[PDB]
């Protein structure tokens, strides 16, 4: 679903993020790899060390994809079609892993947006990241 | 949940700084708000219709603080979370019938609240040590299901 | 998603079920209550004993709802709007419980459709029941 | 996983009837087919593109049978599934890095396969006892994560 108030929330909060979004992405990935070692399995070719240019570079790709979804929040399945195929059909990513990354993203946003991470925006943001994950696993369903 | 000396170091430096009268109430309000099915266990507490209803509920802050008490006990007792949680597990499983997945969720919104409160202090390694504690408490609690 | 082959599969298999669907529903509910006692929590006013006319009666309601979804498999969110509201917004049903009921439904169909529960139809049926659950929790998201 | 005498009665009468050369291969093929992410751990086995590719793969039937061997061991050892599963848990957690949720899924497709094979014999009570065994094996396997 995602109500009108959620859409406002997510847009405001991505707004605050602004030109840091890729930096927050690479931090989120780093949070996931350390916390949930099972996710590493999917990144055998990456170096996952603290300074990895690979983690940095991928963190931007993720941030851009989420930015595209915010921008196209009323037609996400289309916006994200390609990524759906890549993730569900090509890489076969275990869906449980989308919860873990959304969780690490929420933590990063809390670490960075003291004022804007209210309970209400937290709920919206969660609802937004579960919608993204439904679309990216939706080839499975 | 074993925890290397540097993890217990990370976990312990933060935990001491944690406003214990507050953080508990923030985790639980956020649980109810973000995952509203959990509200069914708390309908007694009264008015939970809005997020501001929830965060300002004195019963929410009072129960959050009990909950935080139990975490401090697990922190105190990593080497026997089982023994430590027997009566609570009994309570949540047998009596209340809470799905253990909601233990995981409570732990994860606790990690968000800690991130929210500590900002950059709450680095990825510190999070990773906290995700271990959180998971082990969730597991001791589900023990009676097991 | 649900491909064209899935739609064919689900329709064929619901076809075999035919006039037993309500009977299979009440069996499925009985399977869930015994196996997953935590789900009982939501049915304090029911008698959940083997012969309960209540379980029988509710098992038909569930079977009818799933029948409506099969019949309207390309526009499920609408078909199921009302039930969405009831389940996500009124009863606040924990979403994990939809996996448990879908699992008990699959078991019942395997118990009854020896020939038609092939691997392929099993996959379809799973995909169909997860789509139903996405729609019934979608008010949450 | 305690199991009352009538549950072990139910579990045990069925298990003895179970075609052990077959049922294992059916559970695993069905795992790969219904939950295709799991295929990533089995790409060695070769051609898994269609369901008929999968069910007729001789490597699928050979591994399913190993797996079933391990269940029979847990059935043999309910009172210490932990001890019984130490080396497997070590394997699946440490070495392979399997998410424990997939242990739950494997158990549940095993229950479908048993239902499929035993029909009405596989009553709701018999299922409920099997969901206990299944969960306890999934838990012993995840022990090393714990
Ligand atoms: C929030 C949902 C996610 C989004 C926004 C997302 C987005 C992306 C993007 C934009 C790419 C690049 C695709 C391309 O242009 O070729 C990518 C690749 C990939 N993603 Fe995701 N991803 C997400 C979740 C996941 C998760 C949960 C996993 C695994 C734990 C994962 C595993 C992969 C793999 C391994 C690739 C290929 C890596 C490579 O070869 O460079 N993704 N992801
Ligand atoms: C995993 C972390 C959890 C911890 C540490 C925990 C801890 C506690 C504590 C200390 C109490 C107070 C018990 C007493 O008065 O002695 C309690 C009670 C309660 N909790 Fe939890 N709990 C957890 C998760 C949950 C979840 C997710 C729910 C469901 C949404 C839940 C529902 C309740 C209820 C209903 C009570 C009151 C029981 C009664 O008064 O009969 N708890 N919990
Ligand atoms: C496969 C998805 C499900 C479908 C098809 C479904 C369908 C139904 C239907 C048709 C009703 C009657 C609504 C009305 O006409 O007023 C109902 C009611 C209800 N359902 Fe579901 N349901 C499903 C899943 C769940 C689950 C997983 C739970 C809980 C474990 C649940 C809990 C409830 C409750 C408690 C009610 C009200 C019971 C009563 O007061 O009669 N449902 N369900
Ligand atoms: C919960 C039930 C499971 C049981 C009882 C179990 C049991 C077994 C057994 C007995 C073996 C043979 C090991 C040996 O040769 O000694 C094995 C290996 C393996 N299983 Fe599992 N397993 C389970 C679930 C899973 C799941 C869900 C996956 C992931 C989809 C997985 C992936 C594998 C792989 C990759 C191996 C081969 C390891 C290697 O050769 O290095 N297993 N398992």
């Amino acid at each position: 679903v995602l109500s009108p108030a959620d859409k406002t929330n997510v847009k405001a909060a991505w707004g605050k993020v602004g030109a840091h979004a890729g930096e927050y992405g690479a931090e989120a990935l780093e949070r996931m790899f350390l916390s949930f070692p099972t996710t590493k399995t999917y990144f055998p070719h990456f170096d996952l060390s603290h300074g990895s240019a690979q983690v940095k570079g991928h963190g931007k790709k993720v941030a851009d994809a989420l930015t595209n979804a915010v921008a196209h929040v009323d037609d996400m399945p289309n916006a994200l079609s390609a990524l759906s195929d890549l993730h569900a059909h090509k890489l076969r990513v275990d869906p449980v892993n989308f919860k873990l990354l959304s969780h690490c993203l929420l933590v990063t946003l809390a670490a960075h947006l003291p004022a804007e991470f209210t309970p209400a925006v937290h709920a919206s943001l969660d609802k937004f990241l579960a919608s993204v994950s439904t679309v990216l696993t939706s080839k499975y369903r | 949940v074993h925890l290397t000396p540097e993890e217990k170091s990370a976990v312990t430096a933060l935990w001491g700084k944690v406003n214990v009268d507050e953080v508990g109430g923030e985790a639980l309000g956020r649980l109810l708000v973000v995952y509203p099915w959990t509200q069914r266990f708390f309908e007694s507490f009264g008015d939970l219709s809005t997020p501001d209803a929830v965060m300002g509920n004195p019963k929410v802050k009072a129960h959050g603080k009990k909950v935080l008490g139990a975490f401090s006990d697990g922190l105190a007792h990593l080497d026997n979370l089982k023994g430590t949680f027997a009566t609570l597990s009994e309570l949540h499983c047998d009596k209340l019938h809470v799905d253990p997945e909601n233990f995981r969720l409570l732990g994860n919104v606790l990690v968000c609240v800690l991130a929210h409160h500590f900002g950059k202090e709450f680095t990825p390694p510190v999070q990773a040590a906290y995700q271990k504690v959180v998971a082990g408490v969730a597991n001791a609690l589900a023990h009676k299901y097991h």
